[PDB]
Protein backbone atom coordinates (compact mmCIF):
# COMPACT_ATOMS: atom_id res chain seq x y z
CA UNK A 1 0.00 0.00 0.00
CA UNK A 2 2.30 2.55 1.50
CA UNK A 3 5.25 2.40 -1.18
CA UNK A 4 4.92 4.69 -4.01
CA UNK A 5 4.50 7.39 -1.04
CA UNK A 6 7.47 9.83 0.29
CA UNK A 7 7.97 8.53 3.98
CA UNK A 8 3.90 8.56 4.24
CA UNK A 9 3.60 5.29 6.78
CA UNK A 10 5.21 7.54 9.32
CA UNK A 11 4.87 4.45 11.46
CA UNK A 12 1.25 4.84 11.96
CA UNK A 13 -0.40 1.89 10.03
CA UNK A 14 2.72 -0.84 10.13
CA UNK A 15 2.25 -1.70 13.70
CA UNK A 16 -1.68 -1.32 13.34
CA UNK A 17 -0.83 -4.44 10.57
CA UNK A 18 -0.04 -7.19 12.11
CA UNK A 19 3.24 -9.72 12.57
CA UNK A 20 2.55 -12.04 10.20
CA UNK A 21 0.20 -9.90 7.06
CA UNK A 22 3.03 -7.39 6.57
CA UNK A 23 6.03 -9.12 5.48
CA UNK A 24 3.58 -11.26 3.60
CA UNK A 25 2.82 -7.61 1.98
CA UNK A 26 6.10 -6.73 1.02
CA UNK A 27 6.47 -9.84 -0.75
CA UNK A 28 3.67 -9.18 -2.91
CA UNK A 29 4.80 -6.15 -4.33
CA UNK A 30 6.84 -6.22 -7.87
CA UNK A 31 7.59 -2.84 -8.55
CA UNK A 32 8.97 0.53 -6.59
CA UNK A 33 7.73 4.29 -7.27
CA UNK A 34 8.74 6.17 -10.52
CA UNK A 35 8.70 9.52 -9.42
CA UNK A 36 10.25 7.82 -6.59
CA UNK A 37 8.09 9.91 -3.98
CA UNK A 38 9.14 7.08 -1.20
CA UNK A 39 12.97 7.27 -2.84
CA UNK A 40 13.71 11.01 -3.34
CA UNK A 41 13.53 11.36 0.23
CA UNK A 42 16.92 10.70 1.70
CA UNK A 43 16.59 7.24 1.70
CA UNK A 44 18.34 7.73 5.38
CA UNK A 45 14.72 8.49 7.04
CA UNK A 46 13.16 5.96 4.41
CA UNK A 47 14.39 3.36 6.46
CA UNK A 48 14.13 4.80 10.22
CA UNK A 49 10.61 4.27 9.88
CA UNK A 50 9.62 0.77 8.69
CA UNK A 51 11.84 -0.69 11.20
CA UNK A 52 10.24 1.12 14.52
CA UNK A 53 7.05 0.50 13.09
CA UNK A 54 7.59 -2.82 12.62
CA UNK A 55 8.96 -3.34 16.65
CA UNK A 56 6.02 -1.51 17.73
CA UNK A 57 3.65 -4.02 15.65
CA UNK A 58 5.63 -7.04 16.95
CA UNK A 59 5.69 -5.59 20.95
CA UNK A 60 1.91 -4.59 20.57
CA UNK A 61 1.17 -7.90 19.23
CA UNK A 62 3.41 -9.87 22.19
CA UNK A 63 1.80 -7.60 24.22
CA UNK A 64 -1.60 -9.94 24.66
CA UNK A 65 1.32 -13.04 25.98
CA UNK A 66 1.59 -10.95 29.13
CA UNK A 67 -1.87 -12.37 30.26
CA UNK A 68 -0.03 -16.08 30.25
CA UNK A 69 3.28 -15.02 31.00
CA UNK A 70 5.11 -13.99 34.16
CA UNK A 71 6.36 -10.29 34.77
CA UNK A 72 9.86 -10.85 34.17
CA UNK A 73 11.90 -9.94 36.94
CA UNK A 74 15.38 -8.71 37.30
CA UNK A 75 18.24 -11.58 36.67
CA UNK A 76 21.30 -9.12 38.88
CA UNK A 77 21.83 -8.45 42.00
CA UNK A 78 20.48 -4.84 41.62
CA UNK A 79 20.92 -3.49 45.30
CA UNK A 80 17.76 -2.94 46.35
CA UNK A 81 16.03 0.35 48.13
CA UNK A 82 15.34 -2.52 51.01
CA UNK A 83 18.45 -4.31 49.98
CA UNK A 84 19.05 -3.81 53.82
CA UNK A 85 18.08 -6.92 56.51
CA UNK A 86 17.99 -9.06 53.54
CA UNK A 87 20.44 -10.12 50.19
CA UNK A 88 19.05 -9.34 46.82
CA UNK A 89 19.75 -12.35 44.41
CA UNK A 90 19.33 -12.67 40.69
CA UNK A 91 16.99 -15.09 38.70
CA UNK A 92 18.80 -17.01 35.77
CA UNK A 93 15.59 -17.14 33.30
CA UNK A 94 15.76 -21.07 32.80
CA UNK A 95 12.44 -21.68 33.37
CA UNK A 96 9.29 -22.94 30.88
CA UNK A 97 7.37 -19.23 31.54
CA UNK A 98 4.25 -21.07 29.92
CA UNK A 99 1.88 -21.24 32.61
CA UNK A 100 -0.97 -23.80 32.80
CA UNK B 1 -4.42 -20.01 23.15
CA UNK B 2 -3.41 -20.23 27.03
CA UNK B 3 -5.49 -23.06 27.89
CA UNK B 4 -2.91 -26.24 26.89
CA UNK B 5 0.29 -26.66 26.28
CA UNK B 6 3.33 -25.05 24.14
CA UNK B 7 4.15 -27.71 20.82
CA UNK B 8 7.24 -29.18 20.94
CA UNK B 9 8.07 -31.48 17.73
CA UNK B 10 8.81 -29.70 14.17
CA UNK B 11 5.96 -31.61 12.88
CA UNK B 12 3.33 -30.11 15.00
CA UNK B 13 1.03 -27.82 13.42
CA UNK B 14 0.84 -24.75 16.28
CA UNK B 15 4.80 -25.12 15.76
CA UNK B 16 7.02 -22.78 14.17
CA UNK B 17 8.69 -25.58 12.47
CA UNK B 18 5.56 -26.91 10.55
CA UNK B 19 5.18 -26.87 7.04
CA UNK B 20 2.62 -23.71 7.45
CA UNK B 21 4.89 -21.40 9.48
CA UNK B 22 7.77 -21.42 6.76
CA UNK B 23 6.21 -17.66 5.38
CA UNK B 24 8.82 -16.90 2.87
CA UNK B 25 11.29 -14.21 4.23
CA UNK B 26 10.63 -14.77 7.37
CA UNK B 27 13.40 -14.83 10.33
CA UNK B 28 11.92 -18.67 11.06
CA UNK B 29 13.43 -19.53 8.12
CA UNK B 30 17.01 -19.48 9.15
CA UNK B 31 16.27 -20.96 11.75
CA UNK B 32 14.81 -23.82 9.85
CA UNK B 33 17.62 -23.64 7.42
CA UNK B 34 19.85 -24.59 10.09
CA UNK B 35 17.57 -27.13 11.30
CA UNK B 36 17.24 -25.90 14.61
CA UNK B 37 13.68 -27.22 16.30
CA UNK B 38 13.53 -24.51 19.01
CA UNK B 39 10.03 -23.51 20.05
CA UNK B 40 8.27 -20.08 19.70
CA UNK B 41 8.35 -19.05 23.62
CA UNK B 42 11.94 -18.40 22.66
CA UNK B 43 11.51 -16.61 19.69
CA UNK B 44 9.58 -14.59 21.38
CA UNK B 45 12.03 -13.38 23.82
CA UNK B 46 14.65 -11.81 21.26
CA UNK B 47 12.02 -8.49 21.80
CA UNK B 48 13.89 -7.30 25.06
CA UNK C 1 -5.10 -47.74 -28.20
CA UNK C 2 -2.65 -45.64 -29.53
CA UNK C 3 0.23 -47.78 -31.26
CA UNK C 4 -1.11 -47.57 -35.18
CA UNK C 5 -1.11 -44.22 -36.28
CA UNK C 6 1.54 -41.97 -37.15
CA UNK C 7 2.00 -38.59 -34.82
CA UNK C 8 -2.31 -38.82 -33.71
CA UNK C 9 -1.17 -39.20 -29.93
CA UNK C 10 0.35 -35.31 -30.31
CA UNK C 11 0.15 -34.94 -26.56
CA UNK C 12 -3.60 -34.27 -27.05
CA UNK C 13 -5.21 -37.69 -26.84
CA UNK C 14 -3.03 -38.88 -24.32
CA UNK C 15 -3.19 -35.94 -22.23
CA UNK C 16 -6.20 -36.52 -20.80
CA UNK C 17 -5.05 -40.48 -20.00
CA UNK C 18 -4.22 -41.14 -16.29
CA UNK C 19 -0.78 -42.16 -15.18
CA UNK C 20 -1.55 -45.57 -13.90
CA UNK C 21 -3.00 -46.67 -17.20
CA UNK C 22 -0.45 -45.19 -19.99
CA UNK C 23 2.09 -47.63 -17.99
CA UNK C 24 -0.59 -49.83 -17.95
CA UNK C 25 -1.86 -49.99 -21.48
CA UNK C 26 1.87 -50.05 -22.64
CA UNK C 27 2.29 -53.00 -21.26
CA UNK C 28 -1.56 -54.12 -22.21
CA UNK C 29 -0.90 -53.61 -25.40
CA UNK C 30 0.29 -56.78 -27.89
CA UNK C 31 0.56 -55.02 -31.09
CA UNK C 32 3.21 -54.88 -34.18
CA UNK C 33 2.06 -52.59 -36.59
CA UNK C 34 1.08 -54.52 -40.09
CA UNK C 35 0.61 -51.33 -42.43
CA UNK C 36 3.69 -49.62 -40.41
CA UNK C 37 0.92 -47.23 -39.68
CA UNK C 38 2.65 -45.40 -36.71
CA UNK C 39 5.99 -46.57 -37.64
CA UNK C 40 5.83 -44.55 -40.40
CA UNK C 41 7.38 -41.81 -38.75
CA UNK C 42 11.22 -42.30 -37.63
CA UNK C 43 12.69 -42.21 -34.45
CA UNK C 44 12.01 -38.36 -34.64
CA UNK C 45 8.95 -38.06 -33.40
CA UNK C 46 8.34 -41.85 -32.70
CA UNK C 47 8.97 -41.24 -29.08
CA UNK C 48 8.81 -37.41 -28.53
CA UNK C 49 5.29 -37.49 -28.69
CA UNK C 50 5.02 -39.42 -26.07
CA UNK C 51 7.50 -38.81 -23.49
CA UNK C 52 5.62 -34.89 -24.11
CA UNK C 53 2.36 -36.92 -23.49
CA UNK C 54 3.27 -38.51 -20.55
CA UNK C 55 4.87 -35.14 -19.33
CA UNK C 56 1.30 -33.70 -19.58
CA UNK C 57 -0.84 -36.26 -18.07
CA UNK C 58 1.64 -36.40 -15.11
CA UNK C 59 1.24 -33.01 -14.51
CA UNK C 60 -2.42 -33.30 -14.97
CA UNK C 61 -2.51 -36.63 -12.67
CA UNK C 62 0.00 -34.40 -10.03
CA UNK C 63 -1.76 -31.05 -10.24
CA UNK C 64 -4.34 -32.54 -7.40
CA UNK C 65 -2.32 -32.46 -4.69
CA UNK C 66 -1.34 -29.39 -5.19
CA UNK C 67 -4.68 -28.21 -3.10
CA UNK C 68 -3.46 -29.64 -0.12
CA UNK C 69 0.50 -28.82 -0.37
CA UNK C 70 2.65 -25.69 0.34
CA UNK C 71 3.46 -22.53 -1.58
CA UNK C 72 6.88 -23.14 -3.95
CA UNK C 73 8.62 -20.49 -3.27
CA UNK C 74 12.09 -19.08 -3.88
CA UNK C 75 14.78 -21.66 -3.29
CA UNK C 76 17.70 -19.38 -3.54
CA UNK C 77 18.49 -15.71 -3.07
CA UNK C 78 16.90 -14.29 -5.97
CA UNK C 79 16.90 -10.86 -5.62
CA UNK C 80 13.18 -9.23 -5.31
CA UNK C 81 11.69 -6.27 -6.67
CA UNK C 82 11.56 -5.06 -3.01
CA UNK C 83 15.18 -6.21 -2.60
CA UNK C 84 15.98 -3.00 -0.51
CA UNK C 85 14.36 -2.68 2.93
CA UNK C 86 14.76 -6.53 3.44
CA UNK C 87 17.02 -9.26 2.01
CA UNK C 88 15.95 -11.44 -0.20
CA UNK C 89 16.62 -15.46 0.94
CA UNK C 90 15.89 -18.14 -0.13
CA UNK C 91 14.84 -21.51 1.65
CA UNK C 92 15.63 -25.17 1.86
CA UNK C 93 12.82 -27.56 1.02
CA UNK C 94 13.56 -29.88 3.84
CA UNK C 95 10.23 -30.08 5.53
CA UNK C 96 7.13 -32.12 4.54
CA UNK C 97 4.84 -30.33 1.83
CA UNK C 98 2.05 -32.86 3.47
CA UNK C 99 -0.49 -30.69 5.07
CA UNK C 100 -3.13 -31.66 7.51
Amino acid sequence: RVVFDPSNPTTFSVEAIAAYTPVALIRLLNASGPLQPGHRVDIADARSIYTVGAAASAARARANHNANTIRRTAMFAETDPMTWLRPTVGLKRTFNPRII
Amino acid sequence: PADEEAPTTPEDPRHPLHAHQLVPNSLNVYFHNAHLTVDGDALLTLQE
